[PDB]
């Protein structure tokens, strides 16, 4: 019976490591997305 | 073995009928005694004060002969495979014992060299330890070969607590439980046999431990792929055929050592006897003793022929 239990737990952990993906992902996102103001300083203000 | 055996008596002292009676014709025939011997001298003969030296180191030289041929007679025997050089193949002097003990042709140019003997039976002496030290390499090699023997196939035959890979099945571990239902598929039986296999399953670890070693008696683990225990044994039947192999080959090479250790003892026996020569007669070398293995009665009729030089 835990023969399908196994291909429960197999997908509930590929949804923990995408959930921590999709989580990391917007940080990730807002790394570039923000603090540019801060690198735009150095990339076009020195100009 | 047999250690020395050989009589005293130079060449001025025969104890035979006849002063060269000593070697055929004596009364020994009419006792059966086996004693024989042949004159064969050396060039030349050392002083008194070398003559005193050469029988100290006389002794020396008895020990290690003594030593030789305990290390024969031991650990070629001893493996049940080496005895096969008989006298003839072991034969001193390349003579068989019904000849080599009826001469001194051992003192030929091979171990002494044919010369003032003072410094030659050391050289000889050298050349036996020599041998005797092959003798022991090849004893040594016999023991590791033994040591390669008893190998891993010395364990238990599998499904026990030893080398139990042999009878594995081969979820699951190797259990071979000797004298369930769940959600996990217990439905299963192994071939766990050399022993029996129980209902177990790895989804549900209730099953697996109550089959393994939960209630009862607690099975033996056991390495889960039988090709190594396979080859395992196969190792240890080759270290086995290897180790035979040396107690019958090797150690054919320990006799054909053996059979030089009885050559150099020939050889030593031969210098024992200008030894003799100067130590109760005149300094060169010049004997008419005999060597053999004869009776107590022979013995005793030798000694009461040779009386008048009775020690």
């Amino acid at each position: 019976q835990m023969v399908r239990f196994i291909r429960q737990e197999a997908e509930e952990k590929a949804n923990e490591i995408s959930v921590s993906a999709e989580e990391e992902f917007n940080i990730e996102k807002l790394q570039l997305v923000e603090a540019e103001k801060k690198k735009i300083r150095q990339e076009y203000e020195r100009k | 073995a047999s250690r020395y055996w050989v009589v005293s008596l130079p060449v001025q002292n025969s104890a035979a009928s006849v002063w060269n009676r000593l070697q055929e014709q004596i009364s020994k025939h009419s006792f059966d005694t086996p004693l024989y011997r042949f004159n064969i001298p050396n060039l030349r003969v050392g002083t008194l004060d070398s003559l005193l030296a050469l029988s100290d180191d006389l002794v020396k030289s008895n020990s290690f002969v003594e030593s030789v041929s305990h290390k024969i007679r031991r650990q070629i025997e001893e493996l049940e495979r080496v005895s096969g050089i008989e006298s003839s193949s072991l034969s001193v002097d390349g003579v068989p014992v019904d000849t080599y003990l009826t001469r001194f042709v051992w003192d030929e140019a091979k171990y002494p060299t044919m010369s003032p003997l003072r410094e030659i039976v050391d050289g000889i002496h050298t050349l036996v330890a020599k041998i005797e030290d092959d003798l022991k390499v090849r004893v040594a090699e016999y023991n590791n070969v033994r040591s390669q023997l008893n190998a891993i196939n010395r364990k238990q035959s599998g499904s026990l607590a030893v080398r139990d890979l042999s009878n594995l099945v081969k979820l699951v571990t190797l259990l071979a439980v000797v004298p369930t239902s769940y959600v996990v598929p217990r439905s299963s039986k192994l071939l766990y046999e050399d022993l029996y296999t129980v209902t177990l399953f790895g989804r549900v670890a209730d099953n697996f431990r109550i089959a393994a070693r939960e209630k009862g008696f607690q099975i033996r683990d056991f390495e889960y792929s039988s090709e190594a225990q396979e080859s395992r044994n196969q190792e240890l039947e080759k270290l086995v055929h290897d180790q035979e192999s040396l107690r019958s080959s090797l150690l054919q090479w320990c006799y054909t050592s053996y059979g030089e250790v009885f050559s150099s003892w020939m050889h030593f026996c031969a210098v024992r006897v200008f030894a003799e020569s100067i130590l109760r007669y005149g300094l060169p070398p010049s004997f008419l003793a005999c060597v053999l293995a004869p009776s107590v009665k022979g013995e005793k009729k030798v000694r009461s022929i040779l009386e008048e030089l009775c020690g």
